[PDB]
């Protein structure tokens, strides 16, 4: 601010830059760049991490016999738990890397970056003179990122339970999470799946309808579906497009946040029983058997 | 009807032909 | 029009086969076409159900064993 | 080796990103 | 200018250039056939047709070449493992060379048709513009298709003026190229009836020539002409794609489920033969029949051909490979050298134990030594798991009947554990992975790869048919 | 003819005042009387397991499955 | 894997070259 | 009377005129295939969830009558013994006995086939309606993606497998069972085609949300476009870096993303139909086998898949009659 | 001559689209092709 006749303030808020920095960008760019650099470095080369303090060094670095799909940034060691573990607390850089400190560094910097990214979206909504709710829509993926990276560690009491920064790591986190919390049967994740499927559905319908209409719509959709279309006006249609995926992802992020605090999905085990009391199996308890397999195989111990 | 399966299949064929004829006659009658 | 197009012996020989482009009044033989559609559908269902063992015939065996017969 | 070719593909993708956002 | 995806649309209104591009595609396909045949013959290993057939060597075009009669080779070997004293003009190398020569000739014809695209044949005699009389062109081509189908069914498959086709016994032990007398009864529609193929081709060729004559002598009705846009080439393209992915689905299903047109000895065993224990049932029936005659277990199992035991092995199951497990089966479990023999597991008490075979789904499966009644009398603990009925505790012993290890008994817990882990896959076989540095992971058959490719292509061509039917029906709005 | 007019009019309510409850009662008798179990083959709560079979039923025959299911069920 | 490396190199090369020559033809 | 060139009126003309009337519901010629088939598919599913049981097919009690709720109710697939039999009411099994046919699980085949033909009829309805008002049938082409998914997962996948038993039963909990089944057996998450499909689906959801938010936020104050294309373009150029300068291409991209994702998913499930699956990386498998200390998230995923398989096959595949003793069931503490 | 011929047009945006698609498919499928 006010540096050299306010030239720095003029440049930060300047809209002539190819990428608008903005005062929220003042925090996003350093945070996001630090997270990006540390993530790239850790993915490319980082010693194996004890994701749990059992002293089993899980390895997620490419140089350590991994590929892009398998490579990941391992969550922080369960011994650390929720403790703040920057570089200056570890006895040495090797110890910091061995306990999974890069994961906390990346997660913290990245969460701050995405928050400041919502902030930049608002800033350029205001600068260009338009209605600032693109940040509200972006709050959905940010909410899910916080739920998987911050809220779930908080509820589970350890950053080892956060989603690994990888692809195979993401699948393992999802499998574990289904094992422990029955994500599939929780109404909020069900609503989120509905949100994502409907988002794809409405994206496809909107693209097709607008592409076909742009010869240089309402009647076609009206005759197609028997209840016709309530969103005859394009403004309402576009608000619906914004709202459906956004609130679906809001609700799945909230569902994950609730399971962080040990509020699992629907448990219909032994829901239906025989006259004598014998348990009659359903799809619910087959899902339960799958969950039992995932649970027992997770607990490496 | 050399086998029960063939008898049943032919019966199904005539039943489906009857259904098609019925829907055709219905659309014909309701057309005008 | 402009260029009449290249003239070759094979072109002249095969011209009558391409001289009837764009040409029958009414529905023509569409009813016979539909009859053949239905017959072919019935035949396809017959062979499908034979393959699927949903149409068991005494003569057929529907297994590799029929190779020895 | 395998890791080096993976890194080459990733940095090429990043270069494509940079060219697309800046080199219009 | 035309976009990258629309560029070929330039040849829509030029029938001569359409001939040129179709000729070029046909030349490319024939050249691929010839080059593939040459490559497969180069990498083929006909030393062992029993334990190392073509399907174990990941050969795609060789099964089709040998299905219709090409057994001999210019290299001095036949497909049955014998010596081809007289290979003749038509061999694997001969067929490949013929396909390459055809590819070159078709390329030259494509060039010629590209250059001289302004032939008067395509110009309408009365209108004076390039127009294709699609109904009559279809009549001509359907007449030709029916004539050739009848010729194939009555001269090639039947062996009247041809070699016949590949016919084999149900278990694919002894199969050869034989004349195939047509079967006109209901059994003609039995898919595993070779006579069905000949009868089909004869009847379909007769009806094809009849329909070609009809479409030549009968013009389309105006109502149908405008309904199907018969004057447009793109409706023809959409309908051709429709027929093409219908054929793709049918052929993929035939290959996957097996038939007389996809012999076991060429494309390998089917998944549902392993699932239903086809070869296991046959082997057990043969062994029981031999034992009923009074022969010993070793003698009874020695009569079982090694080929049958090889078929009774989950590695040959096409549904055990991986999407990216590239290469032939020989690069998976390894080239099969010999048959060890049937492993009978007897516990200390005296009961006979049978290993629960691996279902097709499971990649890793628990090793369970069951009883006659199906009770789990023994197993192997999951790695370093607590043992209650482990091989070490129950002390089951494995005795080998037939094969290399005939009349050999092992009581060592480690050896019995290894042989049980091997026997859960079916018949126990010896593989030399050092020859090809085999990875030890199963790989799919040419049957399975053909099915995968053709079902994927059938779905893609369903999308293509959808798109082209849209374009031809909606030509008015697609281009004002 | 339109939804507002047809549902607002009392003719719809009076004609459907004796039908909608009739259908609801028809379903209630269909379920309570046990006809649903008889027609749809759903076993009653007291007949999931028979005296011969004390585990989940399994059908093995592909073609001769009618008799197998007849045996597995109470019949 | 020599086969995999060759396939990846070819897949990187030929379509990139095709697109680039198309651009050179018409930018 | 009415036609191209003075064509006499025929029955077909009257039928076409009636079927295309602008009544409350467009029936059309494709209606004759859509309405019966779709109606019977929905009715079959509702009846199966309400009354018909799964006891004799899957050894499960999955219906409202038996005590299951909406989530756990389903129309279970036929038993593995039926293999790929279409299970007609008149077929060689359940020869006209509707009760036994329901008990055989043939109601799933009824629902699946009638729904396949209802989907075909609905695509044809899209084509017919697009032609009626002279618009490009891009919506039918878009719907080709869900039809591809359905044909791949409900028809092609069981056809490639041992029978209809392993098709996804029409139910919420049953579909979750199918999803976990793919996870445990096929490692369907690791399949690159599933990866492309999920990328497409999430990208389509992102496009939906972003397009809606921006069109609603770049609206003009108080025949002409209602939102500022230039403003949205500038906003995304200076926020993200890339923006859509053409509305036509933007909407076509929104069309293309989910369609491509679902089509790649369909191709991957076709591959899985033959067990052609990208289950494992052989290099990592051998590295882990030779080096016990080596461990990654991929090896952990393989272990979890093995756990799912071994702990679920006992009840999910009754036809196999698998009885795993407690000592052989894989466990984390047993590694 | 060539009465109906059109040079293919591939603007910069389409170029970057194709390059990104190819490189994304490469990074996705290399881990499996190498295996
Ligand atoms: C449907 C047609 C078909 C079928 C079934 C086969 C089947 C087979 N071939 Mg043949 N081949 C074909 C076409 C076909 N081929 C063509 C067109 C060529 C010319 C290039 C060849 C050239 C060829 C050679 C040179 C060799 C084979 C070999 C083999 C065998 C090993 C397995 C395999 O294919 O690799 C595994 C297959 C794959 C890994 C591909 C499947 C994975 C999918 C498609 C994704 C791949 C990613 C890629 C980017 C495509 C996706 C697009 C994306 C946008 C979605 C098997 C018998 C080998 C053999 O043993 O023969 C002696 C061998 O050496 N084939
Ligand atoms: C008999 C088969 C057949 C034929 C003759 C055509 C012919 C045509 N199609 Mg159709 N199409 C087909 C199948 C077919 N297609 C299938 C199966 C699909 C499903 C994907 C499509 C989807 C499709 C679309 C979506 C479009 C066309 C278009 C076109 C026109 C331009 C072709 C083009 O893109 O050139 C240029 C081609 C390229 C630049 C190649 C692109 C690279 C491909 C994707 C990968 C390369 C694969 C490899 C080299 C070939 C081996 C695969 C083979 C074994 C199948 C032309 C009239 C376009 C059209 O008419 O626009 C108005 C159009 O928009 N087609
Ligand atoms: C998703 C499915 C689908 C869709 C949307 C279309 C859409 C289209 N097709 Mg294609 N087609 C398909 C599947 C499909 N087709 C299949 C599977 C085949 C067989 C190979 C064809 C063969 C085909 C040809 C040959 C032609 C078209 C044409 C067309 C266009 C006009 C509509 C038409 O001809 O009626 C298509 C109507 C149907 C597919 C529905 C018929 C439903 C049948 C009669 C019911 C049978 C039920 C019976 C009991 C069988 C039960 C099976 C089993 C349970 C035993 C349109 C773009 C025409 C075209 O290009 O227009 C100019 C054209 O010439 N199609
Ligand atoms: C009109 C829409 C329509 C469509 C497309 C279908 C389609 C289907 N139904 Mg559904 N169904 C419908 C209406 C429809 N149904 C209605 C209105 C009812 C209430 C009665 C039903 C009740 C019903 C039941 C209860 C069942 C089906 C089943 C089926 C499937 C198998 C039908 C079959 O192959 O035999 C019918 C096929 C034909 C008759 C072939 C048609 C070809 C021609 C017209 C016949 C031959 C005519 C020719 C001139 C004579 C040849 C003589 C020759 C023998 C010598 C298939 C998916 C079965 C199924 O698969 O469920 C699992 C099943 O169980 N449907
Ligand atoms: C689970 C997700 C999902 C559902 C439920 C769904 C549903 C629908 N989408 C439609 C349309 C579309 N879908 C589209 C794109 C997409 N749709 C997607 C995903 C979905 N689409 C995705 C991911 C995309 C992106 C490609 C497009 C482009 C369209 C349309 O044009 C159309 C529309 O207008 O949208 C509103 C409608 C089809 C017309 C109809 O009633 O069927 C008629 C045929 C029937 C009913 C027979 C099929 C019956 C099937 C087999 C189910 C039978 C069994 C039960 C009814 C269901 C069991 C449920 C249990 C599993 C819980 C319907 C509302
Ligand atoms: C060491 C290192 C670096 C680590 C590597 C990291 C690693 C482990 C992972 C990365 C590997 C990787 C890339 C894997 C993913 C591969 C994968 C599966 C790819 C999918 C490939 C594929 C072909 C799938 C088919 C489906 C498909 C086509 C999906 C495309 C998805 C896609 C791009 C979606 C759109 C995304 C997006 C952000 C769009 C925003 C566009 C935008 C700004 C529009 C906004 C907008 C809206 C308006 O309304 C208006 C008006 C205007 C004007 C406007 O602008
Ligand atoms: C596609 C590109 C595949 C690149 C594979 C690279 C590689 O390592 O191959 C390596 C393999 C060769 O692999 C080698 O082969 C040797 C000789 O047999 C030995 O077997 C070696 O052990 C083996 O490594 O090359 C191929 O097989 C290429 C096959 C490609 C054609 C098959 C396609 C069939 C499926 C079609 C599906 C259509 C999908 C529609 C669109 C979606
Ligand atoms: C895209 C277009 C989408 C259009 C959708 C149209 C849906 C129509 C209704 C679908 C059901 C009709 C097809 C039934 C096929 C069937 O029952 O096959 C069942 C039978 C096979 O039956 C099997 O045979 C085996 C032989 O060893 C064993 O005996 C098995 O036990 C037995 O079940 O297959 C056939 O009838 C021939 C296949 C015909 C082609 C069907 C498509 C194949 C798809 C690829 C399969 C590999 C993966
Ligand atoms: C106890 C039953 C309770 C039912 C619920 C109560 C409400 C009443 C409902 C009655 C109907 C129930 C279903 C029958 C339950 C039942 O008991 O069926 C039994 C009966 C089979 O009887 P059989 O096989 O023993 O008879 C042999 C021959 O005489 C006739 O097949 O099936 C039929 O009625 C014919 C099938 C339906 C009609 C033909 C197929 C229709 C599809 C045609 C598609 C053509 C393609 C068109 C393309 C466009
Ligand atoms: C002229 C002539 C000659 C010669 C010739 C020749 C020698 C030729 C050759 C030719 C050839 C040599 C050809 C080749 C071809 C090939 C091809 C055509 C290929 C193709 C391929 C493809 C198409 C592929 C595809 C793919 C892949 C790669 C894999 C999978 C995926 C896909 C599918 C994409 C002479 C003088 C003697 C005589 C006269 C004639
Ligand atoms: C002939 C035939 C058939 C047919 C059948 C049918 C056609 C049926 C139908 C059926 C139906 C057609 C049914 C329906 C049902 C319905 C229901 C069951 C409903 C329910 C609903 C609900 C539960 C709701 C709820 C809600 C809530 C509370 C929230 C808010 C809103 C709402 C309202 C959404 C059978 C199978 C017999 C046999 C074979 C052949
Ligand atoms: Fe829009």
């Amino acid at each position: 601010n006010s540096s050299l006749w306010a030239r720095f303030c003029e440049w930060i808020t300047s809209t002539e830059n190819r990428l608008y920095i903005g005062w929220f960008g003042v925090i996003m760019i350093p945070c996001l760049l630090t997270a990006t650099s540390v993530f790239i470095i850790a993915f490319i080369a980082a010693p194996p991490v004890d994701i749990d303090g059992i002293r089993e060094p899980v390895s997620g670095s490419l140089l350590y016999g991994n590929n892009i799909i398998t490579g990941a940034v391992i969550p922080t060691s369960n011994a650390i738990g929720l403790h703040f573990y920057p570089i200056w607390e570890a006895a040495s850089l090797d110890e910091w890397l061995y306990n999974g400190g890069p994961y906390q560094l990346i997660v913290c910097h990245f969460l701050l970056g995405v928050y400041c990214y919502m902030g930049r979206e608002w800033e350029l909504s205001f600068r260009l003179g338009m209605r600032p709710w693109i940040a509200v829509a972006y709050s959905a993926p940010v909410a899910a990122a916080s739920a998987v990276f911050l809220v779930y560690p908080i509820g589970q009491g350890s950053f080892s339970d956060g989603m690994p920064l990888g692809i195979s790591g993401t699948f393992n986190f999802m499998i574990v999470f289904q094992a422990e919390h029955n994500i599939l049967m929780h109404p909020f994740h069900m609503l989120g799946v509905a949100g994502v499927f409907g988002g794809s559905l409405f994206s496809a319908m909107h693209g097709s309808l607008v592409t076909s209409s742009l010869i240089r719509a309402h009647g076609y959709f009206g005759r197609l579906i028997f209840q016709y279309a309530s969103f005859n006006n394009s403004r309402s249609l576009h608000f619906f497009l914004a709202a459906w995926p956004v609130i679906g992802i809001w609700f799945t992020a909230l569902g994950l946040s609730t399971m962080a605090f040990n509020l699992n999905g629907f448990n219909f085990n032994q829901s239906v029983v025989d006259s004598q009391g014998r348990v009659l199996n359903t799809w619910a308890d087959i899902i339960n058997r799958a969950n039992l397999g995932m649970e027992v195989m997770h607990e490496r111990n | 009807a050399v086998t029960p399966s063939l008898k049943n299949f032919l019966g199904s064929l005539i039943a489906g032909a009857t259904v098609l004829g019925g829907i055709a006659l219905a659309i014909t009658a309701v057309s005008k | 029009f402009q260029e009449p197009g290249l003239v070759t012996p094979l072109g002249t020989l095969l011209r009558p086969l391409n001289s009837e482009a764009g040409k029958l009044p009414g529905w023509g033989t569409t009813v016979l076409m539909a009859v053949f559609i239905l017959l072919f559908a019935a035949f396809l269902l017959i062979i499908l159900e034979i393959y699927n063992s949903s149409l068991i015939l005494d003569d057929v065996s529907m297994s590799w064993e029929t190779l020895a017969k | 080796m395998e890791a080096l070719v993976y890194t080459f593909l990733l940095v090429g993708t990043l270069g494509i990103i940079f060219f697309s956002i800046f080199f219009r | 200018g035309l976009p990258w995806y629309r560029v070929h649309t330039v040849v829509i209104n030029d029938p001569g250039r359409l001939i040129s591009v179709h000729l070029m595609h046909t030349a490319l396909v024939s050249g691929w056939a010839g080059s593939m045949a040459l490559f497969e013959i180069s990498v083929f290993d006909p030393s062992d047709p029993v334990l190392n057939p073509m399907w174990r060597q990941g050969m795609f075009v060789l099964p089709f070449m040998t299905r219709l009669g090409i057994t001999q080779s210019w290299g001095g070997w036949t497909i049955s493992g014998e010596t081809a004293t007289n290979p003749g003009i038509w061999s694997y190398e001969g067929v490949a060379a013929a396909h390459i020569i055809l590819s070159g000739a078709l390329f030259l014809a494509s060039v010629w048709h590209w250059t001289y695209w302004d032939l008067e044949l395509f110009r309408d005699p009365r209108t004076g513009k390039t127009a294709l009389d699609l109904p009559k062109i279809f009549g001509i081509h359907l007449f030709l298709s029916g004539l050739l189908c009848f010729g194939f069914g009555a001269f090639h498959v039947t062996g009247v003026f041809g070699p016949g086709i590949w016919v084999s016994d149900p278990y694919g032990l002894t199969g050869r190229v034989q004349p195939v007398a047509p079967s006109w009864g209901a059994d003609g529609f039995d898919p595993y009836n070779p006579g069905g193929i000949a009868s089909h081709h004869i009847a379909a060729g007769i009806l094809g020539v009849l329909a070609g004559l009809f479409h030549l002598c009968v013009r389309p009705s105006i109502r149908l002409y405008f309904g199907l846009s018969m004057g447009s080439i793109e409706t023809v393209l959409s309908s051709s794609i429709a027929a093409v992915f219908w054929a793709a689905f049918v052929v993929a299903g035939t290959m996957w489920y097996g038939s007389a047109a996809t012999p076991i000895e060429l494309f390998g065993p089917t998944r549902y033969q392993w699932d239903q224990g086809f070869f296991q049932q046959e082997i057990q029936k043969r062994v029981q029949a031999s034992l009923a005659e009074g022969a010993s277990l070793s003698d009874a199992w020695s009569r079982i051909p090694e080929k049958l035991a090889f078929y009774d092995y989950i590695g040959n199951n096409p549904a055990k490979g991986g999407l990216f497990r590239t290469g032939a089966m020989n690069s998976g479990d390894g080239i099969a050298v010999g048959w060890l023999g049937h492993a009978s597991f007897k516990d200390q008490e005296g009961r006979e134990l049978f290993v629960r075979r691996m279902p097709t789904f499971f990649e890793t499966f628990p090793v369970l030594l069951l009883d006659k009644d199906g009770i789990v009398r023994a197993d192997v603990p999951f790695r370093k798991a607590e043992s209650k009925y482990s091989i070490e505790q129950v002390g089951v012993s494995v005795t080998f009947y037939g094969g290399e290890l005939d009349g050999l008994t092992f009581t060592d817990p480690a050896t019995v554990k290894k042989y049980a882990r091997k026997a859960q896959l079916g018949e126990i076989f010896e593989f030399d992975r050092s020859t090809l540095q085999s990875d030890g992971v199963f790989r799919s058959s040419p049957r399975g790869w053909f099915t995968f490719g053709h079902v994927c292509f059938a779905l893609l061509f369903f999308f293509g048919h959808i798109w082209h039917g849209a374009r031809t029906i909606f030509r008015d709005v697609f281009a004002g | 003819r339109p939804f507002s007019d047809i549902l607002t009019s009392i003719r719809y309510w009076v004609i459907h005042s004796i039908t909608v409850p009739a259908l609801f009662i028809a379903g209630w008798l269909f379920v309570s009387t046990g006809l649903a179990y008889d027609v749809f083959g759903t076993p009653r709560p007291n007949e999931y397991f028979t005296e011969d079979r004390q585990e989940a039923p399994l059908i093995t025959d592909r073609f001769n499955a009618l008799e197998q299911v007849k045996k597995l069920s109470g019949n | 894997n020599i086969y995999g490396l060759t396939a990846t190199a070819l897949f990187i090369i030929i379509p990139t070259s095709f697109l680039l020559i198309l651009y050179v033809k018409t930018a | 009377a009415i036609g191209t060139y003075q064509e006499k009126r025929t029955w077909f003309d009257d039928a076409d005129d009636w079927l295309r009337q602008d009544r409350f519901v467009f029936v059309g010629w494709s209606g004759l295939l859509l309405f019966p088939c779709a109606y019977f598919a929905l009715g079959g599913w509702l009846t199966g969830t309400t009354f018909v049981t799964s006891w004799y097919t899957h050894g499960l009690a999955t219906s409202y009558l038996e005590g299951c709720n909406f989530l756990t109710a389903a129309v279970s697939t036929p038993a593995n013994s039926m293999a790929h039999s279409l299970l007609f009411v008149w077929g060689p099994e359940a020869q006209g006995d509707f009760t036994r046919w329901c008990q055989l699980g043939g109601l799933w085949a009824f629902v699946a086939l009638h729904g396949a033909f209802g989907l075909i009829g609905f695509m044809l309805r899209q084509f017919e309606i697009a032609r009626s008002v002279n618009l490009r049938p891009y919506n039918a082409i878009a719907f080709s993606a869900p039809i591809a998914v359905f044909v791949s997962v409900f028809l092609i996948y069981p056809l490639g497998q041992s029978g209809w038993f392993f098709a996804p039963s029409f139910g919420v909990a049953a579909i979750f069972r199918f999803i976990l089944f793919f996870q445990g057996f096929h490692n369907w998450t690791l399949n690159p085609f599933h990866m492309m499909g999920v990328a497409g689906v999430l990208g389509a959801a992102l496009l939906c949300a972003i397009h809606g938010a921006t069109v609603e936020n770049t609206l003009f104050e108080d025949a002409e476009e209602t939102y500022s294309m230039v403003t949205a373009n500038r906003f995304w150029s200076q926020i993200f870096g890339v923006a859509f300068s053409n509305k036509r291409w933007l909407h076509f991209f929104m069309l293309l993303v989910p369609v491509t994702g679902l089509w790649m998913s369909a191709i991957g499930v076709v591959g899985l139909a033959l067990n052609l699956r990208a289950y494992d990386f052989v290099s990592q498998e051998i590295r882990a086998a030779e080096d016990p200390e080596f461990e990654t998230f991929y090896t952990k995923n393989i272990l979890l898949n093995e756990g799912i398989r071994a702990w679920m096959a006992a009840q999910d595949q009754p036809h196999e009659r698998l009885v795993f003793p407690e000592e052989v069931l894989p466990r984390g503490n047993a590694l | 001559p060539n009465p109906n011929k059109q040079v293919v047009e591939l603007n910069r945006t389409s170029l970057y689209w194709g390059l990104l698609l190819i490189f994304v498919l490469a990074v996705l499928f290399s881990s499996y092709i190498f295996n």
